[PDB]
């Protein structure tokens, strides 16, 4: 299941990729639309191909190294781009594209065709093709948990497994039948509330601050005092002048002496 | 036990027997869970 | 100080951990309060025992350091090179002559009669009596295969202030020890009181070293030539480990794990195959005698230093680490000096250090150490710095936070905790205990907690709270186990 | 020379004239040790 | 990749650096009874080069 | 222009103002760097403050250099059949060839076929001292195929012993070896020769130098030793000591250029501290910072001079246990007796007790001095002892009776509040 | 996966917030296809006061999130309706809530009826059973009689009190409204448990 | 404040007369007393050798060389001791001069070359 | 006392040895992703630098940058300095910097691939000289930018002196600005092309992470100069004033 979720990107499965009687080495390619188009007539280059022939190759090592199908590939890319047609071959691999994607873009007037075939071909590679985004690695660790027998002794379970990734993303994993979804940790405040609230994302700053003390870390009360005054307006508020900002307004004299008097007192001046 | 959250409050309102408020009542719970541990009957025989 | 040729600041030794304080130049600020209202809440609010215990860390402050560390091990030592540790009515009288406490009965002895070290120290811990019961610094599992323990050495344990068996160092009366003696003393007679036991400990420890005495020459970091012959023979298994690691390398037999280079495997795999064994300390501990041994004696109760100081010093330095990694070749492209070749493969060409201080190191040795000691000179500084900064918005972020007449904590009028830490105490009235009903099972807890001597209702009532107060907390902090 | 220079830094008007002070009736010097002074004594 | 572009010119001055490890090791050309070794890269490819022009990895 | 006020707190810490170098970067800019070694003392720098990592030490060898008539060699250079002009080669000539681009002073002025043979070539040169100056850099870039030439001012030197072996005499008794193993004869390897490496320095060398007969420039002459900068140290493999030198005097799996004496790599200062490497390093470091702060003889002409807290110290002695680094200042200190031991608790935490006796006597005992300086105004001001009943404003308190024509005089013992 | 655990969690919150269904619940193969085809998915539920609440599911690439047109009709025919309304839910994907153009529709409908609640939520709010995450307290709603009560014993006023938005995801998935109180029990490393009391304030969008 | 050649510097806390002093059996006392507990953490080594090697210097009548990086070997000095009459580790026995009692540990004394650094405390 | 200090107003001074970068060299460091600084000196410790900077941004232009007393912070994209230097041809510019056109070796390819995306930038300055043929009226745009007592443009254009005045001024400036290590005449120009070449190629070595970037506290290039260079730099400095 480590396996299973981290982020692979069409980027790194491709060795090279060539943006473009055809271009030269360019033999194979009239050869793989000759065997394709017999292989499955339901499928065909279709009404709209205008210019661009994005032919890419596959690094043959990587599938057999994350045990990826070439079924799944072509599965993924037209499961999320319905303006391409893929030309799968049996390992090379030719991108068509549509021109229907070219005159939707009237919120910009100086759009060519270079920057627009990088950006869908930028909008393409980023195609995930398995795992959640935002999981760079997943590794396998050993975790320590408590748990009641069946007479009634709370015990130390030692031999529990499971993945820790490598950043976050809590709402990605939930929808992950692999994963429990209802302990799920993250070490990211925003993250957390953004999809707890604001008493689980003031769990997290005593959890946070915590690790970041060591073991002759202070009292438990004076962690709750940094995470209680950064909470307490119902959002996360930093330990700056920003913060400042938020929570005590109307304090002039304090914020004058924090950061910048003349520019509070110009503001206090102005708002009486 | 059951008078413990008063020493949040003060002996003229315990006298009264007055409500304590929810939050009070929950800051008396580690130690009235320990003077029942402690001071159980199997341990306080000797006692007078 | 009415001497007119002083002009220093003089204070205990043991006070020094108040203000983080020691005596190679340092300055202190001093003013007297003149003012009847700064006078009296000078003496009630600021008095340095309400300082005792840490506001910080809740535990106590202050304690033996050095030579009342050292000297209170020496005092309640079982036995002495000259036999059992006693002394006569005279010498134990001459223990008290500086306590300025009140001074023992000694009128039922006779000048011949010998009183023993722990007999001497609990006349003085019966007047502030305490339950205490660990074992000390001195015994360590280290030390136990290589030397002879006194069994009646490794068990301290006092009752009613006296003091039974075990010596006294570091776990028990160093400073900042958490629940040692005068932790224990504070929570049962006040800080005023502990301080006081501080002081009168201290005098006990030092008079008696001035009749018996404490050195550290230059023969006590000598190892014998054996021991010599025996650390060598550990440090070529080292160096023939680390060669076979070059040896699988130079063969193409290096294949690392699954998000791993090969240079990064091999500078792993190195750095664990040139770690000291654990029995390094066989042919340490064979060359010393640890009743005499004045460096290991600091070492072992506590009193300054620690094993790897005495490795170093005796046996060999090893390899230098700097951010958990070998020597980095930054000497034009693959040397790490000029007195090593391009993509050498010995440790040595990398900080690993064969000799020990007492040895002398070589010229390359020397810098690796120095590149070392540079590091931590420089990450000292940035201490000044980096907190600082921080430390000031902290301070004006959280500064208008103030306990209310309910207990509550508000900003002018706006709640910021609805209890202040959620239990509404201070920080230096907490002491450390255990709810034993936790761990129990429910067979356990029946036999232990529920009463069958009389059959009434009311010991059914007694014992199903007790089932309910378990599980609670186990409930509450099991889920505190599952968002952590 | 201005007025509201004289405000901001950390030898400003605020930092060092209003948040701190100059003050009478103080001394320093050298702190050594003296084994004969309790811990609430200072020589 | 390595050993082909980027250190063309370090691998043939590397028998003439005065400052490269050897290794006691007889050459296959020449029969000689030292030669010299480097190690490139992160994945530490050893290569053995001569003097008389030997090379490992068929140079 | 970076300029410091010389504080002559003793004689040491004037001849180290003397050798001083001054200036994550903030903090990777204090490091020991892997080039110091010889050049930089690797001990000696401040111990707290921002200071710590900023000022440098020359090591006990290391001087600096003076800048080279670079237009002789330049037109040596151009001279040498061994080298193509920039203008006669090309490009495309010079990548398809693979010849070296060959730099004086940082100019590119030609290219040449064999940068390892120019180098080495002009190496040799430079040994017998006539046609290439001796304070010459030869550096010789092998990964990117280059010669540099440098004659510069500002590059630090250092002398090194040099090394010498019979690398050829082995090779060819190798391949006659091997033609003997290959024809078929049973007895090839009687044909080998053991490697042999040594330096040309001998005992009787060591006991002139001692006798004032040679010196460092007489060395430089017969070549036994050369100068080192930090560019060309990068072309040199250097034994540490002579102990390394002879432990591989037959290994021709690792040749020396050059041969070191440990004791190069520290300044002055550091080398003060007896047995050094028996005591960690860091500790070394804060010796460097206390043995500049400690009283003397400050100078030697003490009483013609007015100076502003200056401290005289009348008795000093060498030390019991010297080193090399008293043959070149005066030592300031006592051989004081010392009892390492517990004696009440006075000397906890870096404290001393000391003996009165030993203060009465002398020990450490000394004469402080204070200048003053007070100017006077064309015509306005006066010296002359004020009247106080036509001059206002006299300060209060003040004892006006110790001036006798507007001065104290020689002699008088001033107290607080005297004018 | 977003809309298969839709599927399920949304019903598991009508019933959390007590409301029954008003309607017949189709298979989820029927349900995507409805979602495809139409652009949205209506579920109607009624509240213990006899009021509709009325959840609308958007489709991540539906006309009614591109064009605001199409929203701004959807919305007008559906409060014209002869239902006693209480609140709209319109669930999107989190993109939706940064195109101005959609939230400027949404206050404009809010705006015209004073008496109904709009509120628009994203995808991750109802992708789980937001009350059993293990990191959540536990969260209820206590009535103004208790809570002034409270703050009668306490000298306080609710602007005192700490504050929480009404977007919260436990204050949605209870029905919390600006100007309520909300009561929680957390864990406590100190005390073993507390309880605090917040004061709803005005959502994020 | 004084100061070793290691670096192991310290303020003067306490001044004895002489018959306060420590004294050894030959009557031999010291300069100065500094604490054993200021060696193990600093790891200053070299100045004990310095005292062991000085020991034996002053009976010979001599001044040695102790540069850094020369060969040693501190069982080869600590045998030059026992040569010249003194005990192997160079301690001796030693009385406390307050009450004429003798400690029952040979104690380290002998001489170590010392500095004193320019600060004053009547200036600061 | 061996002495070597100063006295000035009866105090004592010590002139501090003061650590400087060597000369002559290239020093390459990390919009703006990489930087190459190049301090040159005409020769001799006590003569006038000229800083040039080489840098390459993410859009792909490499521009010229020349820190001196004449001119400030200008920045001139790479292509129109060996233009304005006699030398037209493309692929002739590329083997300055290439030194091939025949080698498809990885290295090379991508070098030429980068300089190809390069020499297609549409600097805000160097617009309408992008694509000039000649020299003489990119060196009259230059005096247009550069020349700040000028600012009347359209007047000295109605002469003929003024133009070749500016033309010879422009050409021996940048004849003395311009790598005076190497020479100050106009027959130094075509070796001085060949430089900045040999110089762009290294910078885009690092880029390629064949080599790393300098090493800033590396000794092989540091100079230390003392009292004698800076005692006459200052004399010279504010003998100027
Ligand atoms: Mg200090
Ligand atoms: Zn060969």
């Amino acid at each position: 299941i480590a396996n299973s979720i981290e982020l692979i990107t069409f980027e790194r499965l491709i060795l090279q990729w060539h943006l473009l009687v055809m271009y030269p080495d360019f033999a194979s390619d009239v050869e793989w639309m000759t065997d394709f188009l017999e292989n499955h007539p339901l499928l065909q280059p279709p009404e709209d191909i205008a210019n661009w022939c994005i032919r890419l190759e596959l690094n043959k090592t990587t599938m057999i190294l994350k045990s990826i199908s070439l079924e799944s590939i072509i599965n993924s890319l037209r499961a999320k781009h319905p303006n391409t047609y893929i030309m799968h071959s049996v390992i090379i691999i030719r991108i068509y594209l549509r021109e229907s994607a070219f005159r939707r873009s009237t919120n910009t007037r100086m759009a060519t065709d270079e920057k627009i075939a990088v950006n869908v071909v930028d909008k393409l590679l980023n195609s995930t093709i398995r795992g959640i985004p935002g999981i760079k690695n997943a590794n396998v660790v050993k975790l320590m948990r408590h748990r009641v027998d069946a007479q009634g002794k709370l015990v130390r379970l030692d031999n529990i497994y499971a993945i820790k990734t490598n950043g976050t993303n809590i709402f990605g994993a939930m929808l992950d039948d692999n994963i429990d979804p209802y302990t799920i940790v993250s070490s990211s405040i925003g993250d957390t509330m953004e999809l707890y609230g604001i008493e689980a994302a003031r769990q997290k700053i005593i959890s946070e601050i915590r690790t970041v003390m060591g073991d002759k870390g202070p009292n438990h009360r004076h962690l709750l005092m940094y995470a209680d005054l950064m909470t307490r307006t119902g959002q996360v508020t930093s330990l700056e002048k920003a913060g400042l900002n938020a929570r005590e307004p109307s304090n002039v004299l304090l914020r004058m002496a924090l950061s910048s008097p003349v520019q509070v007192l110009t503001d206090a001046a102005v708002d009486s | 036990c059951k008078n413990l959250p008063y020493v949040f409050i003060n002996n003229i309102q315990e006298r009264l027997q007055t409500p304590i408020p929810v939050y009070l009542k929950r800051a008396a719970s580690l130690m009235r869970m320990l003077i029942r541990i402690e001071l159980a009957t199997v341990k306080t025989l000797n006692i007078t | 100080l009415e001497n007119p040729k002083i002009s220093t600041f003089q204070m205990n030794v043991s006070a020094c951990a108040w203000y983080n304080a020691d005596f190679d130049g340092d300055q202190m600020n001093l003013w007297v309060p003149w003012s009847v209202m700064s006078r009296v809440e000078a003496e009630l609010l600021c008095s340095v025992r309400n300082w005792f215990i840490s506001t910080k860390s809740s535990g106590p402050v202050n304690g033996q350091v050095q030579d009342s560390t050292v000297g209170s091990f020496l005092l309640t030592r079982t036995n002495t090179p000259m036999g059992k540790n006693v002394m006569n009515k005279l010498h134990a009288m001459g223990l008290f002559q500086t306590t300025q406490t009140d001074p023992p009965c000694f009128a039922n002895y006779s000048p011949t009669d010998l009183l023993d070290g722990k007999s001497v120290v609990s006349m003085l811990l019966r007047q502030t009596p305490i339950n205490y019961q660990r074992a000390p610094t001195w015994y360590s599992e280290v030390y136990a295969p290589y030397m002879h323990y006194n069994k009646q050495d490794i068990s301290t344990q006092i009752r009613n202030g006296e003091l039974i068996e075990g010596v006294l160092d570091k776990k028990a009366v160093g400073a900042g020890s958490s629940g040692g003696i005068y932790h224990l003393i504070s929570r049962r007679y006040g800080p005023q009181q502990a301080l006081k036991m501080i002081f009168a400990t201290q005098q006990l420890a030092l008079n008696y070293v001035r009749n018996a005495g404490f050195t550290v020459s230059t023969a006590d970091m000598l190892l014998t030539p054996e021991a010599h012959q025996e650390v060598q023979e550990i440090i070529n298994e080292l160096l023939l480990e680390s060669e076979e690691i070059n040896n699988r390398l130079l063969h193409g037999d290096i294949m690392p794990p699954i998000g791993l280079t090969t240079h990064d495997f091999y500078e792993k795999l190195q750095l664990n195959a040139l770690k000291f064994p654990d029995r390094i300390l066989k042919p340490i501990m064979n060359s010393i005698n640890p009743e005499t041994n004045g460096l290991f004696q600091m070492v072992a109760t506590g009193a300054k230093g620690s094993n790897p100081n005495m490795i170093h010093i005796m046996a060999g330095i090893g390899q230098i680490e700097i951010n958990t990694q070998r020597i980095q070749p930054q000497f034009s492209f693959g040397r790490t000096l000029v007195y090593y070749p391009r993509f050498a493969l010995e440790a040595q060409a990398y900080g690993f250090i064969c000799n020990s201080y007492i040895a002398g190191l070589t010229s390359p040795e020397f810098i690796f150490g120095e590149m070392n000691g540079r590091f931590d000179l420089i990450n000292k500084a940035l201490s000044t710095s980096s907190t600082g900064y921080a430390n000031r918005k902290a301070i004006f972020g959280l500064q208008s936070c103030i306990v209310d007449y309910y207990r509550r904590v508000s900003i002018d009028t706006r709640l910021v905790q609805q209890l202040y830490g959620e239990d509404g105490l201070d920080a230096r009235q907490l002491e450390t205990v255990r709810f034993e009903t936790i761990m129990l099972s429910d067979q356990e807890l029946e036999d232990k907690f529920k009463y069958t001597g009389i059959q009434s209702p009311l010991f059914e009532e007694e014992f199903s709270r007790l089932k309910k107060d378990r599980d609670k907390y186990r409930q509450i902090f099991l889920n505190v186990e599952n968002f952590n | 020379p201005s007025i509201m220079r004289r405000l901001p830094r950390k030898e400003g008007r605020i930092r060092k004239s209003l948040l701190g002070s100059q003050v009478w009736s103080i001394s320093r010097s050298t702190i050594c040790g003296n084994s004969d002074l309790h811990l609430d004594e200072v020589g | 990749g390595e050993m082909e572009d980027k250190y063309k010119i370090f691998i043939k001055n590397a028998p003439f650096d005065p400052t490269n490890c050897q290794i006691k090791k007889d050459c296959p050309n020449c029969h000689l009874d030292y030669l010299t070794q480097i190690c490139i890269g992160s994945q530490k490819i050893i290569i053995l080069v001569c003097r008389c022009g030997y090379m490992s990895n068929r140079g | 222009v970076s300029t410091q006020s010389l504080e002559r707190k003793n004689l040491l810490n004037t001849i180290s103002a003397l050798r001083t170098v001054n200036t994550e970067r903030a903090d990777m800019m204090r490091r020991v760097h892997a080039s110091y070694p010889g050049y930089i003392c690797v001990a000696q720098s401040a111990d707290t403050g921002e200071k710590v990592g900023m000022s440098k030490q020359l090591a006990i060898t290391a001087n600096v250099c003076t800048a080279g008539e670079v237009l002789s060699l330049k037109q040596r250079l151009l001279s040498d059949p061994a080298i193509q002009q920039l203008a006669d080669v090309s490009n495309k000539d010079i990548v398809r060839k693979g010849l070296a681009r060959v730099f004086i002073n940082g100019e590119w002025i030609g290219c040449c076929t064999n940068a390892f043979e120019l180098a080495q070539r002009y190496r040799m040169l430079r040994r017998e001292g006539k046609v290439v100056h001796p304070h010459t850099t030869i550096y010789w870039d092998s990964m990117v195929d280059e010669v540099e030439f440098w004659l510069d001012v500002g590059r630090l030197t250092r002398p090194l012993l040099i090394v010498d072996n019979n690398i050829e005499k082995y090779n060819q008794a190798c391949y006659k070896a091997a033609e003997a193993r290959k024809k078929g004869d049973k007895d090839w390897e009687k044909h080998k020769i053991p490697f042999i490496q040594n330096t040309r320095f001998t005992p009787q060398m060591a006991k002139d130098i001692l006798a004032g007969t040679l010196t460092l420039e007489d060395l430089v002459a017969q070549g036994i030793c050369e100068f080192i900068t930090p560019e060309e140290a990068e072309n040199c493999l250097v034994a540490f000591s002579i102990i390394e030198l002879r432990k591989h005097k037959h290994d021709v799996t690792r040749r020396f250029t050059h041969v070191d004496v440990p004791q190069a790599i520290l300044g002055l200062a550091a080398l003060v501290s007896p047995y050094a490497n028996c005591t960690q390093p860091a500790r070394v470091t804060y010796e460097t910072n206390q043995g500049r702060q400690t009283g003397g003889w400050y100078c030697f002409s003490w009483p013609y001079r007015v100076d502003m807290n200056r401290f005289f110290q009348f008795y000093n002695e060498m030390p019991l246990v010297k080193t090399i680094a008293h043959n070149y200042v005066i030592p300031n200190g006592l051989n004081t007796i010392v009892a390492y031991m517990i004696y009440g608790g006075y000397n906890q935490e870096d404290s001393v007790i000391v003996s009165q006796s030993f203060i009465d006597r002398g020990g450490f005992a000394g004469t402080f001095y204070r200048e003053e300086k007070v100017e006077l105004e064309s015509d306005i001001e006066s010296f002359g002892k004020p009247d106080p009943l036509i001059t206002k404003n006299l300060k209060p308190g003040a004892n006006y009776e110790k001036l006798v024509d507007g001065f104290v005089p020689v002699g008088t013992v001033v107290k607080k509040g005297d004018i | 996966m977003a809309m298969q655990k839709l599927f399920t969690y949304i019903y598991e919150f009508i019933e959390y917030r007590k409301m029954v269904l008003l309607e017949e619940k189709v298979p989820y193969d029927k349900f995507v296809q409805m979602v495809l085809n139409t652009g949205f998915f209506r579920i109607n539920a009624e509240t213990l006061n006899h009021g509709i609440v009325s959840v609308f599911i958007f489709g991540a690439n539906g006309k009614y999130v591109h064009h605001g047109g199409d929203m701004r009709t959807l919305l007008t025919n559906t409060l014209n309706e002869k239902k006693h309304y209480e609140e709209l839910i319109l669930i999107v994907d989190k993109p939706v809530l940064s195109k101005k153009n959609i939230l400027d529709i949404i206050v404009e409908q809010r705006a015209a009826n004073p008496t109904i609640v709009i509120n628009i939520y994203p995808y991750h709010l109802f992708c789980i059973n937001i009350p059993k995450v293990s990191a959540i307290p536990k969260h209820k709603l206590i009535t103004q009689e208790e809570a002034q009560e409270f703050l009668g014993r306490e000298y306080l006023q609710p602007q005192d009190l700490m504050q929480i938005s009404a977007s919260d995801p436990p204050v949605v998935w209870l029905g919390g409204r600006p100007g309520d109180f909300v009561q929680i029990e957390r864990p406590s490393e100190t005390a073993m448990h507390a309880v605090v009391i917040r004061f709803i304030t005005k959502s994020k969008i | 404040k004084m100061s070793s050649r290691s670096g192991n510097k310290g303020i003067a806390a306490l001044a004895l007369p002489t018959s306060d002093m420590p004294f050894t059996e030959d009557g031999l006392q010291p300069d100065l007393i500094v604490n054993p507990h200021s060696h193990p953490s600093r790891m200053t080594n070299g100045q004990m050798i310095e005292t062991t090697v000085g020991l034996a210097n002053a009976l010979q009548g001599v001044v040695t060389d102790g540069t850094a990086f020369l060969p040693i070997n501190v069982q080869l000095l600590s045998e030059r001791l026992a040569q010249e009459g003194l005990r192997f580790n160079g301690c001796q026995k030693m009385f406390n001069g307050q009450t004429g009692e003798y400690f029952d540990a040979a104690i380290f004394i002998g001489p170590t070359y010392h500095q004193r650094l320019q600060k004053f405390v009547l200036d600061d | 006392e061996p002495g070597g200090y100063f006295i000035a107003r009866g105090g004592e001074w010590v002139v501090d040895l003061l650590e400087n970068i060597r000369f002559n060299t290239l020093h390459i460091h990390y919009n703006e992703i990489i930087r190459g600084e190049f301090i040159s000196q005409p020769g001799g410790a006590f003569e006038n630098s000229s800083q040039i900077i080489i840098r390459y941004m993410t859009t792909g232009a490499i521009t010229i940058e020349i820190n001196s007393t004449k001119f400030s912070k200008l920045r001139i994209p790479w292509y129109l300095i060996f233009r304005m230097f006699g030398m037209t041809g493309d692929d002739s510019i590329i083997e300055q910097v290439v030194f091939d056109l025949e080698s498809n070796s990885l290295v090379n390819t991508f070098m030429i691939e980068i300089l190809e995306k390069s020499i297609h930038v549409l600097d805000p300055i160097f617009q309408p000289v992008q694509h000039e043929l000649n020299r003489e009226k990119i060196i009259q745009f230059l005096s247009e930018k550069v020349s700040k007592f000028v600012s009347n443009p359209s007047a000295y254009k109605s002469d003929e002196n003024a133009v070749q005045y500016l033309n010879e001024r422009q050409l021996t400036i940048l004849d003395k600005i311009l790598l005076p290590h190497m020479g100050q005449t106009a027959d130094t120009r075509v070796r001085k092309l060949r430089f900045l070449g040999l110089l762009i190629h290294k910078i885009l070595l690092v880029i390629m992470n064949v080599f790393p970037p300098t090493d800033r506290d590396s000794y092989r290039t540091k100079r230390v100069h003392g009292s004698g260079v800076s005692l006459a730099k200052a004399f010279k400095a504010i003998f100027n004033t």
